[PDB]
RNA sequence: UUGGCACCUCGAUGUCGGCUCAUCGCAUCCUGGGGCUGUAGUCGGUCCCAAGGGUUGGGCUGUUCGCCCAUUAAAGCGGUACGCGAGCUGGGUUCAGAACGUCGUGAGACAGUUCGGUCCCUAUCCGUCGUGGGCGUAGGAAAUUUGAGAGGAGCUGUCCUUAGUACGAGAGGACCGGGAUGGACAUACCUCUGGUGUACCAGUUGUCGUGCCAACGGCAUAGCUGGGUAGCUAUGUGUGGACGGGAUAAGUGCUGAAAGCAUCUAAGCAUGAAGCCCCCCUCAAGAUGAGAUUUCCCAACUUCGGUUAUAAGAUCCCUCAAAGAUGAUGAGGUUAAUAGGUUCGAGGUGGAAGCAUGGUGACAUGUGGAGCUGACGAAUACUAAUCGAUCGAAGACUUAAU
């Protein structure tokens, strides 16, 4: 099977309505103030839950 | 255990007059035949080849050779239809399920006694 | 006409008066309370709303459904009851025989009652036509390249379409199912359990609704 | 669980030794028969001199099956073989003797003569 | 239990390798799913070590790898010896929970969630 | 159907039969209701209403057909590109090889036969089956819901009793009514019987290792073999098509004139099908006509139109499963048993290792229902569900009544 008609710009972009990524789930590190992924060690300062890793 | 509620509701179904036995033991099972209104006891004698399950669901199977034909009877261990069980002989075996006896006849199917 | 809510515990068996083996489902039906009374005048129809299985009280930073939220707590407090995990209406009962706030004990049913049991059937996820719809396979040999496919979905130019209702792969199970004319084998008031003869829909711990059987 | 093409031992002295099942009686599309059910069958093997001959189309009641049967009390009976008895139109056996044990379900089926002739009824 | 994208024999082998590596180094970087599977294996090994008897040592030998650990004092010991010595002594008073997992975030090459799993 | 015609398609509309999946018509095969009968009864014949459901396995043949075996209540007739090859097959038929009969001087040929003979395609659109997001439904929310609509289901045997009665010389043998139990089908479910059960237990071969013994590990389909938990499961266990109501069909009548009689029909009143509408099961307010009930939240600042972050609430992220492609759903997130670990069990396996004893030994016995054990039950914060962040109201106008 092959496309019977080409896909218009309108239709392609309607389809791509939901094709996107989201901002990461990130919060400011309580230790160093830099952003980090929640539930991950902070790479800037190496801290997690107030302790060094 | 099993679920506490299941055990609690099935506790009174369990019988306490059953002898200990293992697969390979020869049993005489006295079974109540209630044909019509007449009641009689028919004895089924055979080797225990299988015990499975737990609690009120437990079953066991006994195998016999009758007129040259193997016959297996499986009972709920706690069924009220068994008047009593007698352990006629303790067998010496090496495993829980004696399915290999189904394929053996005669001297090949003998169970060593303990 | 009676009704109660319970959780499916599991299956077991009981020996009947003649030694017959009776498969049963254990339903734990504790903590049923009439939360609301609906009437033709206010709501347009008669029913009792029953709440089943106390949950915990409202707390500030609740993160799960374990803790009642403020709307639910107000709704239950109006009946003077603790907040409940499951809430269902019974239209088949006589509303005049119940008071809001009343307990609904398993003792409302008696051994021998014929009942209908409603639940949500176990989910199976995405399933094919053979499993989901019970269709036949194609040949497994003799050159076949058709084993578990659903078969022809239509005809030709007439009708140049697939009709609605065509059976195709998709999510299976997880449906509301009523099994009619089961029987109450036993009621155990100490444990708050009802033994239902046979099997009922859903996984263990699933909500089940027991009603007096509609057909008689 | 006996279906078309299942072969069975004949547990009697009618002359038939082994039959092949042609039909399970008792409804349209009925796939399998068990103890106490009647089948149409053809005699594949016979003892010389018997009343029933090879190639006869006959009716038989199943008396033993490997599948066995389940009883209302949750007990079971199973046999090592599938065996049947050739019967007349009135459910009486064609032969004069029954061999091997038979299930009690024959009584509920009203095969009383076969049950009486059977050496053991279990 | 997880399959970890491997056949049964390969998964068993990888879990033995990971368990021995965690016993030796006391903390290792790996993927999240691997860490969640190996925590159970490692802690059951710890349980054997704490039991301490010869049957337990042989059961542990079924799982551990044959690896030599060079101590600071130029002395060597096997992973089995380390487990039934210092690790068991360490966790005598702790009832389960001998490992922890710390998420680190996706790595570059394939986006897998890197984690550190360590003893204690 | 066999044709006639040559209007679409020769910059291709795949052609017989079978398989899978159906769907529709009724001119009805069965089951339901009737009229007439050269209808005694049991059976039948013929016609009318009726499309709800149902309407079988095999032998032969490529076959469709057809015949045959054995059933069944019955084994319906047709349309859907002689339904369905971007769903399957490829036996026939319609390529190239070869051969027989036959025809032809021959090359060759034959709705004559014979043996052999490549079935491609990642779904763009509508359509269909599932499953999410947005906005709307004049505040923002959590639950419970009505049911406009829609879908599902809808079949039937045998036996017992009435009653060996009515009927019939006899043979035979009922209607109506009352019970029991099946076939097929559908659905849920794993207690039972079984299947599977690649991180459960055990036996065992060859070979390579852990230095050796002992005990173990790797590889040989999971090396092989005997068992087997949860889950998933049928052939297994339950349940269903029950009982009814309303209006009708063909009919059957009552009263009744037109038309002094007669007449079911004109007015009027009854009765009457598995069929229609309900009753039963499921979905359902995007039912834009967006419905209903209960509960929750409710202030400051304003260029005084309006805004604001917050509230109730819900998410992100995290531990998970009864849920699952992913979303979604559900159980949880320290004020916590959500998972892992740990402890105790269930079920499974079937007697660990070490030691001792008896044997020359292979082995056996004791210690000891031992040891082990994924998913199932219970307990326990030891590990991880940290610290955080985001979204989310202030309620338009008109009229009437109060
Ligand atoms: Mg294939
Ligand atoms: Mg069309
Ligand atoms: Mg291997
Ligand atoms: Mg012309
Ligand atoms: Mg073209
Ligand atoms: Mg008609
Ligand atoms: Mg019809
Ligand atoms: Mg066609
Ligand atoms: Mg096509
Ligand atoms: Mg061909
Ligand atoms: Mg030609
Ligand atoms: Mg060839
Ligand atoms: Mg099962
Ligand atoms: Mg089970
Ligand atoms: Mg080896
Ligand atoms: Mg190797
Ligand atoms: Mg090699
Ligand atoms: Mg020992
Ligand atoms: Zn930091």
């Amino acid at each position: 099977a092959v496309p019977k008609r080409r896909t218009s710009k309108t239709r392609k972009n309607k389809r791509r309505t939901h094709f996107k990524i989201s901002v990461p789930g990130m919060t400011e590190c309580p230790n160093c103030g830099e952003y980090k992924l929640s539930h991950r060690v902070c790479k800037n300062c190496g801290s997690y839950n107030g302790e060094e890793v | 255990t099993n679920h506490k509620l299941i055990e609690a509701v099935t506790k009174s179904q369990l019988r306490t007059d059953l002898p200990s036995f293992r697969p390979g033991d020869t049993l005489r099972v006295h079974v109540r035949i209630i044909e019509g209104t007449r009641e009689r006891i028919q004895v089924f004698e055979g080797v225990v080849i299988k015990r499975r399950g737990g609690g009120v669901s437990e079953t066991f199977t006994v195998r016999k050779i009758s007129s040259g034909v193997g016959v297996e009877r499986t009972f709920p261990l706690h069924t009220p239809k068994i008047e009593k069980i007698e352990v006629k002989r303790r067998g010496k075996v090496r495993r829980a399920k004696l399915y290999y006896l189904r394929s053996l006849r005669g001297k090949a199917a003998r169970i060593q006694e303990i | 006409t009676k009704g109660i809510l319970g959780r499916k515990i599991g299956m077991t068996q009981v020996f009947g008066e003649n030694g017959e083996l009776i498969p049963v489902t254990v339903v734990e039906a504790k903590e049923n309370v009439v939360l609301q009374k609906k009437t033709v005048e206010v709501d347009g129809y008669n029913a009792i709303q029953v709440g089943f299985e106390d949950k915990k009280a409202y707390k500030k930073d609740a993160k799960s459904n374990k803790y009642a939220n403020k709307p639910a707590e107000g709704h239950a407090k109006k009946a003077d009851a603790a907040p409940k995990r499951f809430i269902r209406e019974f239209r088949n009962v006589d509303v005049d025989a119940y008071e809001v706030g009343q307990e609904v004990s398993v003792d409302t049913f008696v051994a021998g009652d014929v009942i209908d049991v409603t639940g949500v059937s176990k989910g199976k996820g995405f399933q094919g036509a053979i499993k989901r719809h019970g269709q036949s396979r194609g040949p497994m040999s003799h050159g076949s390249h058709f084993h578990r496919a659903p078969g022809s979905v239509g005809m030709a130019s007439d009708a140049s379409r697939v009709f609605k209702g065509q059976k195709m792969p998709g999510r299976m199970g997880g449906n509301t199912v009523t099994v009619q004319n089961l029987e109450v084998v036993q009621v155990d008031t100490e444990n708050k359990v009802i033994l239902v003869k046979g099997n009922v829909p859903g996984p263990k711990k699933g909500l089940v609704e027991i009603r007096t059987s509609i057909k008689k | 669980m006996i279906q078309q093409e299942t072969r069975l031992k004949v547990a009697d002295n009618s002359g038939a030794r082994e039959v092949l099942t042609i039909k399970v009686l008792g409804g349209s599309g009925r796939k399998t028969a068990n103890i106490g059910d009647v089948i149409v069958c053809t005699v594949k093997n016979a003892t010389p001199g018997g009343v029933v001959k090879k190639g006869d189309v006959v009716k038989a009641v199943i008396v033993r099956t490997k599948s066995g049967v389940r009883r209302n009390d949750g007990s079971y009976i199973k046999f090592d073989e599938n065996a049947c008895v050739i019967i007349r139109d009135d459910k009486g056996p064609r032969g004069t003797r029954i061999f091997g044990p038979v299930a009690r379900e024959l009584r509920e089926g009203n095969f009383m003569k076969i049950v009486s002739l059977a050496p053991e009824v279990l | 239990y997880r399959k970890l994208g491997r056949t049964s024999d390969q998964r068993k082998a990888m879990l033995r390798d990971l368990a021995t590596s965690l016993i030796i180094s006391e903390r290792i970087e790996t993927t999240e799913a691997r860490a969640k599977e190996v925590r159970s294996v490692v802690e059951k090994l710890i349980t054997l070590g704490k039991k301490g008897d010869l049957a337990s040592r042989r059961n542990a030998a079924k799982t551990l790898r044959n690896v030599e650990i060079l101590n600071e004092d130029e002395t060597t010991q096997t992973a089995l010896q380390k487990l039934f010595g210092e690790i068991a002594e360490r966790y005598t008073e702790r009832q389960g929970g001998y490992t922890r997992i710390l998420k680190q975030g996706p790595r570059r090459g394939d986006g897998a969630e890197s984690v550190i799993i360590e003893l204690v």
